Formats: C-alpha cells, structure tokens, sequence
C-alpha cells in the first residue's frame, strides 16, 4: 500500500 | 548536486524577469483525470500535474531524504510518551478563496478515505493504527475518536492518537498519518457518493498552493495563476500552463520549444533529448529498485505466512550467490541504459542517504570465477560432454520468468542466460518467451504461488518511507519467492522498533538488513535508476533536488 509495481 | 553524470539543478546564468508564463507538460498516452482531493485521486499523471496548486494540498516540508522538517503549510511533531502526532497548521494557511484552513479540513481528509461512501481506493491497514479509525471505517463509529482538536474544529491544531508509534513516522509517505487537507466548508453539502465527480473537486477546486487552477480542460490541461492567499513567497511567474503530451509528440515539442519543461519522459527517448540544443537535461536518483527473485516456497493465505518449502537447488546459498555473481548487470547497463540504470549494491535506493550506504556490497560486479568456485565447492560438478553442472546425478537447469517491459527486454534476458551458461547453469525462458506484465503479476501474486519458475525479475516504485515489511516479510504476499528466515525477520523488526526512533540506530538496522539480504541471497538487487527532465535554457531556478520546497514560487524565466 506504499510501494507500487513499476 | 549530481545524479550520476547529470546535474540536479539548472544554474541559469541569467536573471529572471518579473512575470512570465511557464509551459510545462507531462508525458502520458492516456488522458489526465482531474481530482484535487488526494484521497479520491487514482491518476499519477494528474497527481504530478497538481504540483503548482500544492500537490493535492500536501502540508509538510521535508529534507532531501524526505524526512519531515518544519516550515511548510503545517508542522508535525511526534511525542513517544503520549503516542501522538500533533499537526499545527500555519496561522495564515488559507484556501484559494481566502477562507481559513482549519483543523476540520485535516480531519476531513481522513473521512474522504475511511468513509467508504466517498469510494476511495486509498484505505490501508496502516490507518487502523489510529485509535478509533477502524471503527469509523466499518461504520461502527460516527466519528474518529483518535483525532482531537485542542482548539476546536476552527482552530489550527490536530492531535492524532496511535495504538503504537512507528519510527517511519518521521518520513513523508509513511502512511500512518495523512499529509493533506480537504476544504470541508466548500464540500460539506456534496453527497459523499457525488464528491469525486463534483465540479468542486475537478474543474473548480479550492487549493492551498502558490498557484490555483483558473481553468481545467478535462483530460488535457490546467491553466495556473497566482493564488493571492498563499502563505509563502509570491511566485515570480504570472502563470503556468500544464498539459499532457503523448510519447509520440514529446521530442517534436522540444524541437519546436512548445514546452519549457517535460516531465515523465521515458528512458528510451533520452538519446533523442540529450542532443537537443536549447535545453539543459537534468537528472535525479529515482525512488526505485529492481531485483531478481528466486522461487523457494509458497504462500499460505489462510495463515498469512510464507513457507520456504520448495524443492530446488536454489535452496543452497552457494547456488543463489553464484547465479547473482554470474550476471553482468554493469555491462548490460553500459550497453543499453544511457546512464539511466546503474547497478544496485543493495535493496534500498541511494537517494535514502539516511537508510543506506554505498559501502554495502552486493552483486554489482560480475565475478564468474567466484560463481564457478561456489558451485564447485558445493558439489555442483561440471560435465565434459554437456557444459553443465551435475550433483547426485541431476543437472543444474532452471526456468527464468523474464518479462516484457524494458525496450531491450529480450536482449537483456538472453545476455543473462548466456552468462549463466558460462558457470554451467542451464537457464531457459518461462514457456520459451518473455511474460507479459499482467501475466507476470498474476503468476507472482496468486496464492499459493507457482512451482514452474525458478528465477524472475521485479521492480518497485518505493514510497518515501522505504518499508521493506510489505515486500519481504514472512507475512508479505509480495514476497514472491516465499523465503522465511529468522535473521531477516529480526532485521525487519529492528528497522521498525522503538530503538529505531533514533536515526543513527535506524540507519544501522537498514544497513545490517541489506547486508544480510545480500549474503542470504534470497533476492539479488539489480538496478537503481535515474529520472531525467529536459529544461529550456530560459528557465531560472529549476532543480530536481527533492529538498527544494519552494520551486513553484522561485522558478522564473530569463526572457
């Protein structure tokens, strides 16, 4: 919920 | 300030004029979605385009490592003993219509996210650590009991009470408390289910930033003008226009000088941009990590736990390390990346100076001798006949779930396969081709996990609190290879312990964790990245420094 795929 | 070979700032030798119009674009092949309320906005294009208007009304300044400092729209203070964050809004913090920003506006942000009636996608479990907030979110409580107002709703102070303090609470993007305001007096009569689609949050918002949006063309653009009520320094510029530009039109737009700045340009276009006369290309360290995962187990969804029970030679530490040392990441980057990918030494990107060190050694240097020796001394003995290693009669053969994404994705994956052949490891692509991204996400995230890959790549855009728990803990569904290690669990807990309220202690805990991860080699860091931004040579005061807090007020043009 803090980090995202990318 | 440098970022690789790039300058972080464009030091214009010419003085800014009074006034002027700055023309900014964001590179996107999809329309922007205007939503001025942080909690209701799901479009990264528009989040960035909201910058001149306050960035969806962010409250807090930080340093260049994203640690909170005083002096923004509000200050935040943490008190360990009472388990409280105190948010103090500036006396003269106003909305763009002249109305006061008050404690209620801060609390109202929480309602936009936690009350499901507004339809936010931004609730996180982290918010359950605020006293009373879960009960609000489930409709059991009509108010949020952990949020109080020492001087009332129309005052300037808000206290937020936590069940537990967390050392990441001094980093912006921690998620344990929120950092934006919403104009309650402006929006209070809009039905929650209608708030996201209301003019008042899309085409006609109130904002707190140095500029306000005078005109919004849906999907396309914003015309920004000075916000008379901004608490800070009056901007130099008379206006800013901020527009979406497609990937296919971005380079031509630079050639014609249609835009002073283009944000979000992709690494492949850099070669076309570097040469452009009339522009200074700035660079900055990204909040990004890419890494290689090994498949070592399964995820038990019912019990929320990774179990490291997969039969594979990758259970051997020597094998995991050898496969890491065999890669030629530096060489790959040098051929293909234009200096925009640089080998990672560790899992925490170097922009977080307070949480890492370049002294941590990983797999950033190819060492085929070391890889071969490791496999040797572990019983993986090479063949004469085949060029591949065997142990108790079985060949060292692995499946690589490489994926589409990088513009040279196929070429890079093949290069690694060839490197692994040099150390006697036979590696093949998953189903003989690169995986599509959506396929790859499904394969890695559907519990309990597949048993038909051995090696894969992942890449993350990290929040400015670089929490590792959500990626690598024993309970994390995103722990794609499913390792479960008592030492790593201890390391992760220490990073988030009360002792880590001390920055020097926390840095040491992050450092130990990164060392231990490299040694264990359940995952292998691959690359850090740099972002670039072309800037017209007429622009004055432009910088990519993450610690630069007043760029929209400072920025100007020399003619």
């Amino acid at each position: 919920a803090a980090a995202a795929a990318a | 300030l440098k970022a690789g070979n790039f300058d972080v700032a464009y030091q214009n030798p010419d003085k800014a004029i009074k006034g002027g119009n700055l023309k900014v674009a964001y590179q996107s092949d999809s329309p922007m979605k205007a939503q001025w309320l942080s909690g209701l906005s799901n479009d990264a294009t528009f989040a960035t385009m909201s910058g001149p208007g306050g960035g969806q009304d962010g409250l807090f300044f930080t340093d260049s490592g994203f640690k909170f400092i005083k002096g923004g729209a509000a200050d935040v203070a943490l008190d360990k003993e009472s388990k409280t964050a105190t948010i103090t809004l500036r006396k003269d913090l106003k909305w763009s219509d002249g109305s006061e920003v008050t404690a209620k506006d801060y609390e109202f942000t929480y309602e936009t996210i936690a009350n499901p009636a507004y339809g936010s996608d931004r609730w996180t479990d982290s918010l359950a650590n605020i006293v009373g907030l879960s009960d609000y979110h489930t409709g059991k409580a009509k108010t949020i009991s952990g949020i109080t107002f020492p001087d009332g709703e129309n005052g300037k102070v808000i206290k937020v009470q936590f069940k537990e303090m967390k050392p990441g609470m001094t980093q912006s993007g921690n998620g344990y408390f929120l950092e934006t305001v919403a104009p309650y007096q402006y929006l209070k009569d809009v039905a929650p289910k209608d708030l996201a689609s209301s003019p008042k949050t899309t085409t006609k918002p109130l904002v707190t930033g140095p500029f306000k949006p005078e005109n919004v063309v849906a999907g396309e653009s914003i015309k920004y003008v000075p916000n008379p009520y901004y608490w800070g320094e009056k901007p130099k510029l008379n206006s800013i226009t901020y527009e979406v530009v497609s990937t296919a039109k971005s380079v031509a737009a630079l050639s014609s000088s249609k835009y002073d700045i283009i944000n979000g340009m992709v690494s492949s276009q850099y070669k076309q941009v570097k040469n452009l006369k009339g522009y200074k290309v700035l660079g900055q360290q990204a909040m990004y990590i890419s890494l290689m995962y090994y498949n070592l187990g399964h995820y038990d969804a019912k019990n929320s736990i990774n179990v490291q029970d997969r039969k594979t030679p990758l259970q051997d530490q020597n094998v995991r390390q050898a496969i890491g040392y065999a890669r030629n990441v530096a060489e790959v980057d040098n051929k293909f990346s234009n200096g925009l990918s640089t080998p990672a030494n560790s899992l925490i990107p170097p922009i977080f100076k307070q949480f890492t060190s370049s002294s941590v050694k990983g797999y950033e240097k190819q060492d085929l001798d070391k890889a071969n020796k490791l496999l040797d001394e572990d019983g993986w003995k090479l063949n004469k006949s085949t060029g591949y290693r065997e142990k108790d009669g079985k060949e060292l053969s692995l499946v690589y779930a490489a994926r589409v994404g990088d513009a040279n994705a196929e070429t890079i994956a093949q290069n690694y396969i060839q490197q692994w052949k040099k150390i006697g490891v036979k590696v093949s692509l998953y189903n003989g081709k690169l995986m599509e991204f959506n396929s790859w996400v499904d394969h890695m995230t559907t519990p309990p996990g597949a048993n038909d890959w051995d090696i894969t790549d992942g890449s993350w855009s990290l929040a400015s609190e670089p929490s590792q728990q959500d990626l690598f803990s024993a309970a994390a569904p995103y722990n794609f290879g499913h390792f479960n290690d008592s030492e790593i669990t201890k390391d992760l807990n220490d990073i988030d312990s009360a002792k880590s309220e001390n920055p020097t202690y926390r840095k040491a805990a992050f450092v130990k964790y990164q060392e231990d991860m490299n040694k264990k080699a359940y995952v292998i860091p691959t690359n850090f990245m740099l972002n670039y931004t072309p800037v017209n040579k007429r622009v004055v005061g432009m910088t990519l420094d993450y610690g630069a807090m007043n760029t929209w007020s400072e920025i100007g043009v020399s003619s």
